[PDB]
């Protein structure tokens, strides 16, 4: 419906440049200030912000005056439309008499966080943006089919760089990630990391605010695209989002029963059929 | 109610020309026009005004240039983005594309920046932002990205419709990733100075520096300053133009008045050449004094007596003195007036048989009047008088010519040979007048003497030298004027635009500047040719050109750069060129003109602390519950 | 008696030919003479530096213009490229008419004149404006001879950087005439203005540039103008005028901007020092894409005040106006600043160049003046007096009060009837009201005693049209008409272009055709003989309607209002086959330049055409002698002959 905006200026600057400041700050996608609420601002006797327009998520307030303590001032805006993907926006103060001088801030909103979300080891970042957890076990549902389109999966679209049947040890966090240490039973592809191999210690993370569930213990079939962080050990580093496959795999019992009955056959063929051909013949 | 979508019931990206093209500068083609021609131009994507050059060059209407056409392209809906100059990789930045509504309807639009490999973006490019725009108004659409990419990703702004009013447009451009740390560069100076040993030869080492980032770029410029003095100069010269043309006149009297006449109108002649003052005398002058120069040449051969020898009267038995005097006459004007050679042959042969067993000359019957020999009754006129026939022989020898004088000059350099061992045993033996010494060093300087014998006479100069009353040494005397004149062309002779010459000179032509010029008659014979001489050999040398020879061998492998800056003519010349290279420059220079050598070397250095907001500070924070689609 | 008479350009330039007037004073109705002229004479030997051209004259056939031509090679085999000091060179005529019957001691009759390797005319462009550092510049330059034609001439081009040092040079033949070309800007190059210069290979005095800038910027989308209400301000205590500014922004694809400009005001001086008020500052939003802001005399006087500024003090200075808008919504934001706006005594300004100096004592002094706005454009039909002092021929001095309006273009022209031996001639010039522009203006007369003057009078002061024939009324004034014919030439561009003769009548009157040769500044000289005196005087004809030999016209047919990627059919016409250059800019260069450079245009061309113009002055001069050589020529009779002149300078 509604949002609140507090606004704050101030400067270190009485050694450096002198002069009034415009306060350029952009709104979240879909809010525009109300006019009434910043015309009141304006009327005021210590107002501050002597001057100010509007027109969509945009307001320029005009401060004739920058004090050493912080000077505040509030508004509101009102929301147009729902906002389609969380993110921040940007608040830019330019000097009056230099606007090469200048501060320019990130804010989020109220929820959501100030950065986007990266994944950073030593020199090297990598995007974190994404829902991470396919979260799929095929076995117990009704969409398991024995067409074989695994390997389709796998090669043509959406394609896949890195498998692994893994063993999860411990479930860690860092960061905005949790880590999941692992250790791998046996390895199906590889693009990045062509020398990876069974016993390995490795590392995948998933985003914090993710719900994915993986427990440590178990062992489960991890594919997906190749991550570009990395270990601080060395071994290269895998995080789990959109077109990663996470499946958990079944036991014999799990297998011999009717729900699954050779279906987990044409999946276990699938398996070691893809890690010995490779994708292309 | 108020918050609802037309989610993925829009145009589908497919149907959108996405616009792509944004030159600064297009169209440069030369095209050939015969009176008429039409381009089928295909414009850029770009929404700006175009302003098109023209210029028509033909062969028989020559150049014309047309009025500029202005040119504007407009899409009435559109999205405007402008990419920083350069953005950091790792570095959050705000993408700002602005949608731009001109219709007379409102206009629902869902935008999204497409996803790209090499940037990380909201959600992961695939949700999109519906918003509203409405008539005449526009509102901006910030997407905050950060880049992975190490070099350029084309990024593609997505806007999509509503299906009611397909309205769309799309944004495809290319954002510069700024390389690892930041440019950094230093500049490594060194005076030049190639004039004797200095620094000819020298070796410039690298940065040793480990804050450079060791796989960014890399670049180094060479450059170099020549400087010469920029002082307004001491020289004078110039002696009056138009006292010298008054000394042309045609000769009258026999032999001796005629060369009385004659002398001065050739040395006056080639003053004037030398010196360039015919510009500011009447034009015909020239043609007038050569004709002289003719009428003087027609004029003395009748008076030559056997094979080679003058007196004004042909009873009169041949004066040495004047056969010399003559001989120096008649051997400079060969070069404006083709005289006979032989006869000039001749003539030094004559003088040959006047030398005695040693060097020593005589004269068997002087001129009539001493105002000739400039005053010269007593003192070292033998001696005065050898130097003098060898100062005329000299300028006899370059008449030789062809196989048939071979011998001729053989005999007569065997001669002067002889002529200038004495001479420098003259001036070695003692204390001669001044005038000897003069005429005596420079007759061995004329005929080229060793050292051991020029130097000699150049010293004993400097003992016997005595100030004139301003400055050098030798109103005044017509002796001072003469002896003067000799010792200046000996100085010059012996070193070129000597820095004792320059005030021999002033003196000289402030004694030349007597109410308009000379009226004495030995003296300014030898002055005018040399005064002349000195304002050539002021303006003769000219010092030009630095030359830096650069090698060194590095990622590049074995590369070597010579620039110079000479060219014939400095205009004023600095010149730079890049030289990206190793840790190690190899110097050679050359040339001979001051100058200031540049080596700067570029490179990328450890990023270090942020700058922005040191000063100025804002902060903004917000309260609220937002309305969120896909968040999950 | 008899005369032969030379006539010549005083600077001869190499490769070009020299336009040489010969011509006979005072010859038996059947005699005739006949020579040749040269060039010649460095101090070697005294070679010719060029071929002979032969000429023929009679009584009847008593002057000839004469093409001698110039060229490199017998230039530089003769020794002009070996000369010591100054370029100097000899023209020469011979012919045996001086032994036979003026009785010199030679056949020769010449003139000193100076030389210059300068010639042709080379132009160039670049891609763009303004670079960015790590771009690539395109440029490309053009090649044209004196007669204004394509040459093929060997030429060499420089690059000169922002620091000021040679980065690039080339030496190129042109087969085509044109030289295209490009390098890049080095990614670490200071900010500031780059060079590129051309010469001909041969031309070391061929002096012709272009210039770019080089910055760091990205392409704005809308320009802001900051326009005063009249470029000046009168700090005149009387009244100071009141300040007032339309500032516009649009989009640079036409449409007006919307948004808040940010405004700061101050005081600039000649230095560059601008000290800001503290207060006063305008923010106001744009309507129409416009806002129109004022300064009060209240607000002006206090912030004058606030410095402890006086209105007695603006005498020099300017009032300092910068605007910062930023675009709302979208946020962008581009400045606007304004240095244009000097404090001013005066709303006019007289401009006394086409005054001409050394006037005829007896006949009417032409006072010719220009009104323009103090730094805008000329003033038309503004009042302006003059007040003509003419000091004491012996008698006292009286002086003459006249009054006219500015015509058109300035130009007011006042005929100041100036009496027989006039002492000196003092000129003050007021013009207009409120708050007058003034000037004055001395000269002084011939000296007494004179052979005789000779009066150019033109009728209309308008600038003739090429196509349009002048006449010029030509009175001798002063001494016995014992001639029968008085003698005229058209010199321009530095060179003789025409010479002809009209007899004497009842106010004789000679007609000058204004062809394209005579664009755009063009010089009349007339003479005639008194016993063996000369008299002479000159008159300057500016020609302001140039326009191309043939044409080059660019249009796109249609309505505009085109779309991105659509067809446009640009139309190219000219008058002949001809080699079009073109290039499509951004306009938004122009905005985004600190300092904006004007394109290639004609008037640049003519400008170019007109800096082989020897010409000083408007013309006129106490002698013969003075008016020849104040026209650019230089003379001989045999008895009055002209020195060199000190270059081009004319100091
Ligand atoms: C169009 O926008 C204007 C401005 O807010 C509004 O008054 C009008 O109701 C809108 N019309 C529609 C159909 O949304
Ligand atoms: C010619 O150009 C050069 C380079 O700018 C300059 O040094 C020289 O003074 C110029 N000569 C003239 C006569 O303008």
């Amino acid at each position: 419906s509604r949002v609140h905006y507090t606004v704050c200026i101030w400067r270190n600057g009485k050694v450096g440049l002198s002069g009034m400041a415009i306060a350029d700050v952009t709104l979240l996608s879909g809010f525009h200030a109300l006019r009434a609420d910043l015309e009141k601002l304006t009327s005021l006797s210590d107002r501050y912000v002597s001057h100010f327009e509007t027109e969509g998520p945009h307001v320029l307030l005009y401060f004739d005056s920058v004090p050493t303590s912080r000077e505040c001032v509030g508004f509101e805006a009102v929301q147009e439309v729902p906002v389609g993907l969380v993110q921040p926006a940007s608040a830019t103060l330019y000097d009056y008499y230099n606007p090469e001088r200048r501060c320019s801030v990130f804010y989020g909103a109220p929820s959501k966080s100030r950065l986007l979300a990266t994944l950073c080891s030593a020199e090297v970042c990598q995007c974190a943006e994404g829902k991470c957890p396919r979260q799929r076990r095929a076995l117990e549902r009704g969409l398991q089919d024995e067409d074989g389109y695994r390997m389709k999966f796998a090669c043509y679209y959406p394609r896949v760089e890195y498998g692994f049947q893994v063993k999860v040890l411990r479930e860690d966090s860092r960061a905005a990630f949790r880590l999941f240490e692992t250790k791998i039973t046996q390895v199906l592809h590889f693009t990045k990391d062509v020398k990876a191999a069974a016993n390995q210690m490795r590392n995948f993370l998933v985003r914090a605010s993710c719900r994915l569930r993986l427990e440590p213990g178990k062992e489960y079939l991890i594919m997906g695209l190749d991550g570009a962080t990395y270990d601080l050990e060395g071994h290269p580093q895998y995080l789990l989002d959109s077109n990663s496959w996470i499946e958990e795999m079944p036991s014999e019992r799990l297998c011999r029963s009717t729900r699954q009955r050779a279906a987990c056959a044409q999946l276990n063929d699938f398996l070691q059929e893809y890690g010995t051909q490779g994708c292309q013949v | 109610a108020l918050e609802i979508l037309q989610e993925e019931d829009l145009i589908d990206e497919d149907d959108i020309p996405v616009r792509s093209f944004f030159p600064e500068n297009w169209l440069w083609r030369v095209e050939t026009v015969d009176r008429f021609q039409i381009l089928t131009l295909w414009l850029p994507d770009s929404l700006t005004t175009w302003e098109i050059h023209g210029l028509s060059l033909s062969k028989t209407k020559g150049l014309c240039v047309a009025t500029p056409v202005q040119l504007r392209v407009f899409r009435e809906f559109h999205l405007h983005l402008r990419l920083p100059m350069s953005v950091r990789r790792f570095e959050q930045l705000e993408l700002r594309p602005v949608l731009y509504n001109y219709l007379d309807k409102n206009l629902t639009v869902s935008v999204h920046v497409s996803p790209v490999e090499g940037l990380c973006l909201a959600g992961g490019g695939g949700l999109a932002q519906q918003v509203l725009v409405p008539a005449g108004s526009a509102r901006p659409v910030a997407f905050s990205v950060v880049p992975t990419a190490a070099a350029a990703v084309s990024l593609k702004v997505v806007a999509r419709g509503s299906f009611e009013f397909p309205v769309g447009d799309a944004v495809s451009k290319v954002l510069q990733i700024e390389k690892e740390g930041a440019i950094h560069r230093e500049e490594l100076v060194y005076e030049l100075n190639p004039l004797d040993h200095r620094g000819r030869t020298l070796e410039i080492p690298g940065n040793s520096d480990p804050n450079m980032i060791p796989d960014g770029d890399f670049n180094s410029y060479v450059r170099v300053t020549a400087s010469d003095p920029l002082d307004t100069l001491g020289s004078e010269g110039a002696l009056s133009p138009g006292g010298v043309a008054s000394l042309l006149r045609l000769p009258r009297g026999c032999g001796e008045q005629t060369m009385i006449y004659l002398a001065p109108t050739l040395a006056a002649s080639r003053y004037l050449d030398k010196t360039e003052q015919w510009s500011t005398l009447p034009p015909e002058t020239k043609d007038h004094a050569v004709d002289l120069i003719q009428k003087g040449y027609m004029r003395i051969q009748q008076f030559r007596k056997a094979d080679g020898s003058y007196a004004a009267w042909l009873s009169r038995d041949s004066s040495t003195w004047l056969t010399a005097f003559v001989l120096k006459v008649l051997s400079l004007a060969q070069e404006q007036v083709g005289g006979s050679p032989e006869k000039l042959q001749e003539t030094s042969n004559w003088l040959l048989s006047q030398q005695q067993a040693d060097g020593s000359f005589q004269d068997p019957c002087p001129v009539l009047d001493r105002s000739m020999q400039g005053g010269l009754v007593g003192n070292d006129e033998t001696v005065a008088l050898t130097a003098f026939v060898t100062i005329a022989l000299h300028h006899g020898l370059a008449v030789f010519q062809d196989e048939g004088a071979e011998p001729l000059k053989q005999r007569v350099e065997a001669s002067i040979s002889k002529a200038n061992s004495f001479l420098g045993e003259k001036a070695s033996a003692g204390l001669l007048g001044a005038h000897a010494a003069a005429i005596t060093a420079y007759a061995l300087s004329l005929t080229k003497a060793p050292v051991d014998l020029l130097g000699v006479a150049h010293n004993n100069l400097m003992a016997m030298a005595q100030e004139t009353g301003d400055n050098l040494y030798w109103q005044a005397p017509a002796l001072w004027i003469e002896t003067t004149a000799y010792a200046l062309l000996h100085l010059l002779l012996h070193e070129g635009k000597a820095e004792m010459a320059d005030q021999a000179s002033a003196w000289l032509t402030r004694q030349g500047s007597f109410q308009g010029g000379f009226r004495s008659t030995q003296d300014t014979v030898i002055a005018l040719d040399a005064l002349s001489a000195y304002w050539i050999a002021s303006h003769t040398t000219e010092e030009r050109g630095l030359n830096v020879t650069l090698s060194s061998t590095g990622r590049n492998g074995f590369k070597s750069h010579a620039l110079q800056l000479n060219n014939r003519q400095i205009r004023g010349l600095e010149e730079e060129l890049q030289f990206s290279l190793g840790s190690k420059i190899n110097v050679k220079v050359g040339g001979n003109s001051k100058g200031t050598l540049k080596v700067l070397r570029t490179y990328n250095v450890l990023d270090m602390k942020n700058t922005t907001c040191q000063d100025l500070q804002i902060e903004v924070t917000v309260k609220g519950h937002v309305e969120y689609t896909m968040e999950a | 008696k008899p005369r032969l008479l030379l006539f010549s350009p005083s600077v001869v330039h190499l490769g070009v030919p020299l336009s040489v007037g010969v011509q006979l004073q005072d010859v038996p109705r059947g005699q005739v003479v006949k020579g040749s002229v040269f060039l010649r004479n460095p101090s070697r030997n005294n070679v010719p530096c060029s071929p002979k051209v032969d000429f023929t004259l009679s009584s009847e056939r008593d002057f000839a213009l004469l093409s001698l031509q110039v060229p490199l090679k017998d230039a530089k085999s003769c020794g002009l490229h070996q000369l010591l000091r100054g370029p100097e060179v000899q023209l020469v005529a011979h012919s045996p008419w001086l032994k036979d019957s003026l009785s010199r001691t030679t056949n020769i009759q010449g003139i000193n004149l100076l030389f210059s390797s300068r010639r042709g005319h080379l132009f160039l462009q670049t891609d763009q404006p303004i670079y960015n550092p790590g771009q690539r510049v395109r440029y490309r330059v053009f090649a044209l001879d004196q007669k204004m034609r394509p040459s093929t001439d060997t030429i060499t081009v420089m690059v000169e950087n922002s620091h000021g040092l040679r980065v690039r040079k080339k030496e190129v033949y042109m087969p085509s005439s044109i030289f295209q070309d490009d390098f890049v800007i080095p990614d670490i190059s200071e900010p500031g203005t780059w060079k590129i210069s051309a010469r001909f290979s041969d031309g070391l005095e061929s002096n012709s540039s272009t210039q770019f800038e080089v910055k760091k910027y990205v392409l704005p989308n809308f320009e802001v103008k900051i326009t005063p209400g009249k470029p000046y301000i009168l700090t005149v205590p009387g009244h100071l005028d009141e300040m007032q500014l339309d500032i516009q922004a649009r989009y640079i694809y036409g449409k007006p901007v919307q948004g808040v400009a940010y405004v700061r005001f101050g005081l600039l001086d000649e230095d560059g020092k601008k000290t800001f008020f503290r207060g006063l500052e305008s923010q106001t939003k744009l309507v129409n894409g416009q806002s129109h802001i004022s300064l009060s005399k209240a607000e002006f006087q206090d912030a004058l005040e606030k410095l402890n500024m006086g209105i007695t003090d603006l005498q020099g200075l300017r009032l300092y106006v910068a605007a910062a808008i930023i675009e709302s919504p979208g946020g962008e934001m581009e400045e606007a600043e304004l240095t244009s706006w000097y404090f001013v005594s005066s709303p006019f300004s007289l401009d006394l160049s086409k005054t001409k100096r050394h006037l005829v004592p007896g006949a009417p002094f032409l006072l010719q003046a220009l009104v323009r706005e103090m730094s805008g454009s000329p003033a038309s039909g503004i009042p302006v007096k003059v007040s003509a002092t003419v000091s004491s021929p012996g008698s006292v001095p009286e002086v003459q009060d006249i009054q006219q309006n500015t015509d058109g273009s300035g130009q007011v022209s006042i005929p100041i009837i100036i009496p027989q031996t006039i002492s000196e001639l003092q000129l003050s010039v007021s013009a207009g009201s409120p708050h007058p522009a003034i000037a004055r203006l001395t000269v002084a007369a011939p000296p007494s005693g004179g052979p005789g003057f000779l009066s150019i009078e033109r009728p209309d002061s308008r600038p003739p049209r090429v196509g349009d024939t002048l006449n010029l009324n030509l009175r001798a004034v002063g001494s016995g008409a014992t001639f029968s014919h008085y003698y005229y030439m058209i010199l321009s561009r530095g060179q003789i272009v025409f010479m002809n003769r009209e007899p004497k009548r009842t106010l004789t009157s000679v007609s000058v055709f204004v062809d394209h040769h005579l664009a755009p500044s063009f010089y009349f000289v007339a003479f005639y003989y008194h016993g063996d005196h000369p008299v002479a005087n000159s008159l300057r004809v500016d020609v302001q309607a140039g326009a191309c030999e043939g044409k080059l016209e660019l249009s796109v047919d249609g309505a505009k209002q085109y779309r991105n990627g659509e067809s446009v059919k640009l139309h190219l016409e000219t008058d002949s086959l001809a080699l079009v250059a073109l290039g499509a800019l951004d306009t938004a260069l122009y905005a985004a330049g600190s300092k904006s450079h004007k394109p290639l245009n004609m008037g640049k061309v003519f400008e170019a055409m007109n800096s082989y113009d020897l010409g000083c002055g408007p013309g006129g001069g106490d002698s013969a002698l003075q008016v020849f050589q104040a026209a650019g020529l230089a003379f001989s009779d045999g008895d009055q002959w002209t020195l060199s002149r000190k270059r081009l300078s004319c100091p």
